């Protein structure tokens, strides 16, 4: 129980640090820690195959695109300091109001299975997978390009 | 008294800051397109992790496939952006001094 | 008519009368009924309650009026360069004034309506054009000499254009119906329904 | 339905072949096969047109007599 | 409570799409086979078949000439336009057996 | 040249022409969600 | 030589006023990001708003048509200064 | 220089003129792909590198 | 299996087009109209209505103007999106077809543009994908909250009306519009400002999405009017017309008049046709003519269908704001008739590649006739 409320709390500060450093390379270290967070809740509430898709595509690979794009786009931005006190706790005061008093539910805690997802998805829900394939396969095609 | 209630409690508050720190952070720290894709993409994951949390919830599989759903559109829409965001650096002319920072 | 030696038109006997028919068999409403929280806003008897519970959207109106000056001003400011001011100390003041005076027209506004209605004892025009009126005379107190005239004018016509296109209008085409016989002519051979259409269902957004 | 349909998309054919030659800069005699093509394709399209008009006529009152609307025979036959 | 057990060979699974339909005319065939409703298929429609066939073959000619393949578009085109109509043809029969549409004919061909 | 005849037929063209017009406006909602206002309507869902 | 209308001003003091809209300009992705976010939670809180009479409606957007200031209008007159 | 100017502009004209017509009609059509092809995007473009004068394949991209 | 087989048949027929075309890839047909054909044929296996039968229309008719099979499988990678955009039953549906179509808006937009042209598309792609991205995760979180609280994925919603307002492009949501199809060649402008509205238009009368507000529909016609008197380029006075008409026909669809917004929406896919594939002042004249409204054309007919239904539901701001909203619009297409004929000399590109134009402006002079029962 304890380590679930760091793993929640702890996704919020590893939000933040994104937003609030200025390099764009820090930043992206820090969402990977992120992903990693992710991963962890989605533990807790029972998926080991979902957790593993999020690091897979993720941090595996999306992040890779990205590094791959910022080190080829390399600009000086250690311009200047604009992190006043009266800015992050702005920040915070908007992030206080947006999440407060919303609708809580009480934690659940679901076992899947693979099986079962596995057989929807390629029977049930066969619409879904296809349509899916056809996405990236427009990515495909216009990325290369 | 519950824990459950507690920890619901506080997964709601830690989702809903991740969604407003992704979709706002990048514009109100004025910061580069790279930086506000990134942050777009930790939007798009708090949603889908709110996906299998309600799945969790009701023992439905609709969530599970809204996420891979959103993993796969997110990871498209994020490389197709990158494409743009690397040819929109390479035109830049000698002049233009922060091309990739038009939150300036 | 379409002839030059009798006058255009009709007339309808007044002591005449036809009864009322209905236009379908069983009749089945998709128009909602007002809500009471209409009704208690729509409430003019106190004065000040009256002004109390309108006055929200006019203070969100300059809100945003003030909120989309002071972006636009933010905007501007350079975050390379360090500023001396601070510049929420510039930009709170343009918000705060422009919601101020809005909610200051807007409780003219509707303060000077339901003392008139109050006082008149009648749902009436001229209740909202004296309103406007003096909305619109606040609005030039200081300002050069066309705007004395316009903007009483101005503030005077909207109450007016309200009452006509969103009270008036509504009630006088109530009984047009559009499908089976036309209203005022049931004696005419057209086909009856046994229900009236519906379009759409009552909504819930 | 209408009863001058064809005779209308006939002279439409007309239309579209005078028109697109003077859109080009020719005169309206120039290309005279388009004249024939136009004017029977269009003529065929206004015929088809009409038949989807009344169609869809029919339907609807088949669907309104279905719900309850209380048509007659002659209003039955307002409808082809 | 306890959990089911499950039989992972055994498995119940379902295609994506159903039509939600009880057969208003006779059922000839409860699950035809892709063979059972091509044998079914009228004449009518395969006179159809092969008339756009043969226009999609003159079509596709014409307009792979102006790019300089005009055999391998009209061949090409005349495969997909029959295919797509001949499986149109064939969803169509094995409505027909199923019992959604009309089937007095196939009804009387195959008792 | 019979007017009488020719007034009282453009009179019925007319007027027929509005009965089929007040039917053809005679619409309930064609909604795929609306079942309850087409109950009586023979349809099929694939889906 | 034809009659002409007479331009108030002198040609240098006009081109003067005119040059001041020559500053750096923004692009307007910063503005429409945050009346695309306002907007979405706008509408979202617009159900939820209370029935408001015809009349008080449109007082108040008489209100914020008037109290609305052009983007060119701050372009122009904008000051780095407190 | 006069002279010599139109001397250069008879030699022009005489290459343009003394064509054969089977030669005119394939650069007219070297003409036409040319301008067909000055959209970069095109698929075959990503296949190979044209010849400027005449719009052939002479390089893989 | 039988019902499945018609889906499937569509992507085997994709398929096979695209490895035809990678296959027969040549200098010699770089216009490739025989794999147009086939791809107009495969899109006749997804017609099953009249909606549907009008998607394919559209499509046939913008693939006809794109030149490569490349960008002609694109479009019909966004007829696909918009065939389940139709055919979506709840949050994922609606979702997963958009995004699709998104797609294939930022890939087409991405291979239309030239070199030069590289700085402003793709900056404009760019705004486009973000504020995109607002829309979809704001759409995903809500529907994530309703999916929790009820635990039905249900398309009647307030959230799937403010992502459909989103796609609309109505009052606060029309700039990506404005932003990105001022940068992007004049096809895809044309093709991605009329076809999508199709399927959402089709999307909202099925699924019953309506809202008892009519805020949004007034403030897009009251600022699309306004906002086309005071542009002076001519492409933001074609695309601020856009925002004022898709307000009205909000409006009008919310009430239940789905068959009036289909016509509309087809009379105005013909209507903007000429204007956008400007190559003759005289086509694009009677465009701008039909576009207003204007009695002698077609879309004096699709006008009328919204304004007959407006008087019908009785609301008498909306009429009033109509009238004068109008007439401030007629004064902008005014301006592109005065710069047309009556202000300077005016030479443009001899681009002869009138597929459809001029059999759209021979559909627009003549079709007033024959349409003139549904008015
Ligand atoms: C109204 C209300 C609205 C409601 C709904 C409206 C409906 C909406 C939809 C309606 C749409 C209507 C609007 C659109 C109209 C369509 C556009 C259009 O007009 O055509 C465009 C298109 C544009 O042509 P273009 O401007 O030259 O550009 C194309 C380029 O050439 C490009 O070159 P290319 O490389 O692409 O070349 C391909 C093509 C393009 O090539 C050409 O077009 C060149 C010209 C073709 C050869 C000349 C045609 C010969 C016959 C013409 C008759 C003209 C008579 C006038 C003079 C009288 C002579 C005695 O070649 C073809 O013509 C293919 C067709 C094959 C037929 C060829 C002729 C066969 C021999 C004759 C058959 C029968 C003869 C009997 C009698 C003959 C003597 C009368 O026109 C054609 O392609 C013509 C195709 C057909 C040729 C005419 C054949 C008619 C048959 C003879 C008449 C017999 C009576 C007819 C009834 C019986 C039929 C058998
Ligand atoms: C079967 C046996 C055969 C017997 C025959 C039976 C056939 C039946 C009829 C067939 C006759 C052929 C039709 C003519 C086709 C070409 C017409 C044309 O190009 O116009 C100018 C053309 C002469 O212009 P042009 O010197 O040769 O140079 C034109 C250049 O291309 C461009 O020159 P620009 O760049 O210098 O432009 C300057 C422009 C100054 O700029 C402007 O003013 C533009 C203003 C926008 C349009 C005007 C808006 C107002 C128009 C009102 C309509 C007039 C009738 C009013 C009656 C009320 C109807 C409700 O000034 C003008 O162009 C002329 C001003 C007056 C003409 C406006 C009327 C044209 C309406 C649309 C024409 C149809 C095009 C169809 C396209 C076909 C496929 C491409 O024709 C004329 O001599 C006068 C116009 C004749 C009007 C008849 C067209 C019917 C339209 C009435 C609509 C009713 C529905 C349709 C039913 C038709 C009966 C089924
Ligand atoms: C931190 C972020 C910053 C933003 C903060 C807010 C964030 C948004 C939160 C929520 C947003 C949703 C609600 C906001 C309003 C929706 C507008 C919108 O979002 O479009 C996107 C818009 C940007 O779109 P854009 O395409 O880039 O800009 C187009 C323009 O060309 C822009 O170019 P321009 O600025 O250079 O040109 C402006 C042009 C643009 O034109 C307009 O502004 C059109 C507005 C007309 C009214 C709009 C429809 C009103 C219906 C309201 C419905 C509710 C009431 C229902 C009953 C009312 C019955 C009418 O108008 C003018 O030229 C200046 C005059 C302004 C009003 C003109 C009418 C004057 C009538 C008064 C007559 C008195 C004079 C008599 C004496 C005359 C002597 C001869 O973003 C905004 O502007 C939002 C700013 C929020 C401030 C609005 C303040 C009041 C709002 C409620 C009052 C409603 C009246 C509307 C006032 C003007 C609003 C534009
Ligand atoms: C020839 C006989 C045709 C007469 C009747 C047609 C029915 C039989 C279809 C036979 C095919 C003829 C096509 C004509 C219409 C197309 C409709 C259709 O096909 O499906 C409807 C039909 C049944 O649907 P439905 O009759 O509409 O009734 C269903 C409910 O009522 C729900 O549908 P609903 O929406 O109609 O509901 C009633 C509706 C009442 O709605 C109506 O009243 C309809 C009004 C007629 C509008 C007509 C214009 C539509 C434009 C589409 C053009 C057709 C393209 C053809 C595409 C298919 C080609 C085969 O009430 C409403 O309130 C809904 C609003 C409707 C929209 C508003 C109408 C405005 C339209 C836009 C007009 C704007 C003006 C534009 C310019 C016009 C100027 C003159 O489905 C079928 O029968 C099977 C479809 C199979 C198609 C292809 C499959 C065969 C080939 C498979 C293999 C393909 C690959 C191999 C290729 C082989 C060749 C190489
Ligand atoms: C634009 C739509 C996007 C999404 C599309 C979703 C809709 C498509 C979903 C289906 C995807 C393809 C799945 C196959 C479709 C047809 C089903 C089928 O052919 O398989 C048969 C399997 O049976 C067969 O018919 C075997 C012959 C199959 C021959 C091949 C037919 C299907 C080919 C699929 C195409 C893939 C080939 C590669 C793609 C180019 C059905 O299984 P059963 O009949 O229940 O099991 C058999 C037991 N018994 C017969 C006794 C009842
Ligand atoms: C009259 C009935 C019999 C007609 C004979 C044709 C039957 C042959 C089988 C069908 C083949 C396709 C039909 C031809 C239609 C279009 C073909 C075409 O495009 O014509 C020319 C060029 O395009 C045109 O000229 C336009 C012609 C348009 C159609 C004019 C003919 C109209 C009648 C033919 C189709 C009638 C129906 C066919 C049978 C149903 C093709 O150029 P090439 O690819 O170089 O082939 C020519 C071979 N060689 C040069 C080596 C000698
Ligand atoms: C009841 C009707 C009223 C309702 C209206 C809607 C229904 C429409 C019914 C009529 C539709 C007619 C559409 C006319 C389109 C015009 C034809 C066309 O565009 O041809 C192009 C085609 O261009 C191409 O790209 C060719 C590739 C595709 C070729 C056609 C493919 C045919 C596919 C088969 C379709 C059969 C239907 C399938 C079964 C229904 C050729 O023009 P370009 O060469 O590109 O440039 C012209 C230059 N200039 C005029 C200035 C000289
Ligand atoms: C588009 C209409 C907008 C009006 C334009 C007028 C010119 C604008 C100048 C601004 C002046 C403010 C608007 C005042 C107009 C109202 C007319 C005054 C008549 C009047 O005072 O009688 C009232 C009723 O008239 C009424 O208030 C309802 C009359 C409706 C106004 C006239 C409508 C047709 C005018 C169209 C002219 C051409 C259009 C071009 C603008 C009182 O009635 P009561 O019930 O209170 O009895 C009293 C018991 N206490």
């Amino acid at each position: 129980m304890l380590l679930i409320y760091i793993m929640l709390s702890n996704i919020v500060v590893l939000a933040l640090s994104v937003v609030l450093t200025s390099s764009p390379f820090m930043a992206l270290m820090y969402s990977i820690l992120l992903y990693l967070n992710v991963q962890t809740i989605l533990w807790s509430l029972g998926y080991d195959f979902m957790a593993l898709i999020y690091a897979l595509v993720y941090v595996g690979a999306l992040a890779v695109l990205f590094l791959f794009v910022v080190m080829m786009v390399r600009i000086q931005v250690s311009t200047l300091s604009t992190k006043t006190i009266q800015s992050v706790l702005s920040w915070l005061a908007i992030i206080l109001i947006f999440s407060y008093g919303d609708v809580s539910f009480s934690f659940p805690c679901g076992a899947e299975s693979l099986l079962n997802f596995g057989t929807q998805l390629y029977s049930s829900c066969s619409d879904l997978t296809l349509l899916n394939s056809l996405a990236l396969t427009i990515a495909l095609f216009g990325s290369l390009v | 008294h519950n824990d459950a209630e507690f920890l619901g409690a506080v997964y709601n508050f830690s989702i809903r800051s991740v969604f407003i720190t992704g979709i706002l952070g990048a514009v109100y720290w004025r910061r580069n397109l790279i930086t506000m894709l990134l942050c777009s993409e930790i939007a798009f994951i708090a949603c889908s992790v709110n996906f299998l949390y309600a799945s969790a919830y009701l023992n439905d599989m609709a969530g599970m496939l809204f996420s891979i759903t959103i993993t796969t559109i997110s990871a498209c829409e994020t490389a197709l952006g990158l494409a743009l965001c690397v040819g929109y650096f390479q035109s830049r002319a000698a002049n233009e001094v922060e091309a990739l920072n038009l939150l300036k | 008519t379409f002839n030059y030696v009798i006058p255009y038109g009709g007339s309808s006997s007044y002591t005449i009368n036809n009864e009322p028919v209905k236009a379908e068999e069983v009749t089945v409403d998709f128009s909602k009924e007002p809500s009471a929280s209409s009704l208690k806003l729509a409430d003019k008897s106190d004065w000040i309650a009256y002004t109390f519970n309108n006055v929200p959207l006019m203070a969100t109106v300059g809100l945003l009026a003030g909120a989309h000056e002071a972006f636009l001003h933010y905007e501007r400011t350079p975050i390379y360069g360090k500023r001396t001011y601070n510049i929420i100390k510039k930009l709170a003041p343009i918000v705060i004034n422009k919601t101020a005076y809005a909610t200051l027209l807007g409780a003219i506004f509707c303060a000077t309506d339901a003392l008139y209605e109050n006082y008149s004892g009648k749902k009436s025009y001229t209740s909202g054009m004296v309103a406007g009126a003096a909305t619109g005379a606040v609005f030039a107190i200081g300002r050069p000499l066309p705007q004395p005239l316009v903007w009483p004018l101005v503030f005077a016509a909207a109450p007016v254009i309200a009452d006509l296109f969103g009270e008036v209008y509504p009630e006088s085409m109530k009984s047009a119906r559009g499908y089976g016989t036309p209203y005022g002519f049931e004696n005419l051979d057209d086909a009856v329904p046994t229900r009236n259409p519906i379009r759409r269902n009552p909504h819930h957004y | 339905g209408w009863e001058y349909a064809g005779t209308y998309g006939a002279l439409c054919g007309m239309v579209y072949a005078i028109g697109s030659n003077v859109i080009s800069g020719r005169a309206w005699f120039r290309r005279p096969w388009v004249h024939v093509t136009s004017v029977t394709l269009s003529y065929l399209g206004s015929k088809l047109l009409d038949e989807v008009q009344d169609t869809y006529y029919l339907e609807h009152l088949k669907r309104v007599e279905r719900k309850g609307l209380q048509v007659t025979e002659e209003h039955k036959k307002l409808f082809s | 409570t306890w959990p089911k057990p499950i039989n992972p060979y055994d498995v119940p699974s379902s295609p994506a799409y159903h039509r939600l339909q009880e057969p208003s005319y006779p059922v000839i065939d409860k699950d035809p086979d892709f063979w059972t409703a091509v044998s079914n298929v009228r004449k009518e429609e395969w006179g159809t078949t092969a008339a756009v066939a043969a226009g999609t073959f003159v079509m596709g000619y014409y307009l792979g000439a102006k790019g300089h393949t005009g055999k391998a578009s009209a061949y090409f085109t005349s495969f997909l336009a029959t295919k797509s109509i001949t499986l149109y043809h064939a969803y169509n029969s094995a409505d027909r057996l199923m019992g959604f549409k009309e089937n007095s004919r196939e009804v009387v061909k195959n008792v | 040249v019979d007017s009488q005849a020719e007034w009282y037929a453009e009179y019925d063209k007319l007027e027929k022409a509005r009965q089929k017009r007040r039917i053809w406006k005679w619409r309930d909602s064609d909604s795929r969600d609306e079942y309850a206002i087409n109950a009586e309507e023979p349809v099929i869902y694939i889906r | 030589d034809e009659p002409k209308h007479q331009i108030p001003g002198n040609a240098l003091d006009n081109w003067a006023f005119l040059r001041t809209y020559a500053k750096p300009l923004p692009d307007m992705i910063h503005y429409y990001y945050y009346v695309y976010l306002f907007g979405f939670f706008f509408v979202y809180k617009v159900a939820d708003f209370p029935e408001y009479s015809p009349r008080v409606l449109v007082m108040a957007a008489l209100i914020g048509s008037l109290f609305y200031v052009r983007r060119d209008w701050v372009h122009r007159e904008f000051k780095d200064s407190p | 220089s006069s002279a010599n100017n139109y001397d250069l502009l008879g030699q022009q004209h005489k290459f343009e003129n003394s064509k054969v017509f089977e030669e005119m009609l394939v650069e007219e059509e070297i003409a036409k792909d040319r301008e067909l092809l000055e959209d970069k995007n095109l698929a075959v473009h990503q296949l190979y590198i044209f010849d400027p004068q005449t719009q052939l394949a002479a390089r893989p991209r | 299996m039988w019902e499945n087989l018609w889906y499937l048949d569509i992507l085997i027929n994709v398929l096979i087009i695209t490895i035809f075309g990678l296959i027969s890839c040549s200098s010699s047909a770089t216009k490739s109209y025989d794999l147009k054909g086939c791809f107009i044929i495969s899109m006749v296996g997804g017609v099953y209505d009249i909606p549907s039968a009008i998607l394919w229309c559209l499509a046939s008719l913008s693939i006809l103007n794109f030149n490569g099979f490349f960008a002609s499988l694109f479009l019909v990678f966004t007829w696909i999106s918009n065939l389940f955009a139709m055919q979506s039953l709840n949050f994922l549906g609606i979702y997963l077809a958009f995004e699709m179509q998104s797609l294939c808006l930022l890939v087409l937009g991405k291979i239309t543009a030239n070199e030069n042209q590289r700085w402003f598309a793709y900056r404009g792609l760019l705004k486009y994908l973000v504020l995109s991205l607002i829309a979809g995760s704001i759409f995903i979180f809500h529907a994530s909250s309703s999916y929790l609280q009820s635990g039905v994925m249900i398309s009647d919603s307030l959230v799937t009306y403010v992502f459909l307002l989103f796609k609309l492009g109505v009052a606060p949501f029309h700039m990506y519009t404005l932003e990105l199809f001022s940068v992007v060649s004049r096809h895809v402008a044309f093709v991605f400002s009329t076809l999508p509205k199709l399927s959402v238009l089709y999307l909202i009368s099925n699924s019953n999405i309506g809202s008892e507000c009519v805020w949004w529909g007034l403030i897009s016609l009251w600022l699309g009017s306004i906002s086309q008197y005071q542009s002076v380029f001519v492409r933001s006075i074609l695309l601020y017309s856009s925002v004022a008409e898709i307000g009205l026909v909000l409006l009008v669809l919310q009430e239940g008049f789905s068959w009036e917004a289909f016509s509309w929406v087809s009379i105005y896919f013909l209507s903007l046709s000429g204007v956008w594939h400007a190559n003759s002042k005289f086509v694009s004249a009677i465009s701008v003519a039909s576009i207003a409204g204007l009695p002698p054309f077609l879309g004096f007919i699709g006008k009328a269908q919204i304004l007959k239904s407006l008087v019908s539901i009785n609301l008498g701001i909306l009429i009033f704001s109509s009238i004068l909203a109008a007439t401030i619009s007629f004064i902008g297409y005014l301006r592109l008739i005065r710069l047309m004929y009556l202000v300077s000399p005016v030479k443009w590109k001899n681009n002869k590649d009138s597929s459809f134009i001029n059999w759209s402006t021979w559909m627009l002079t003549v079709g007033t006739l024959p349409m003139v029962y549904s008015v």
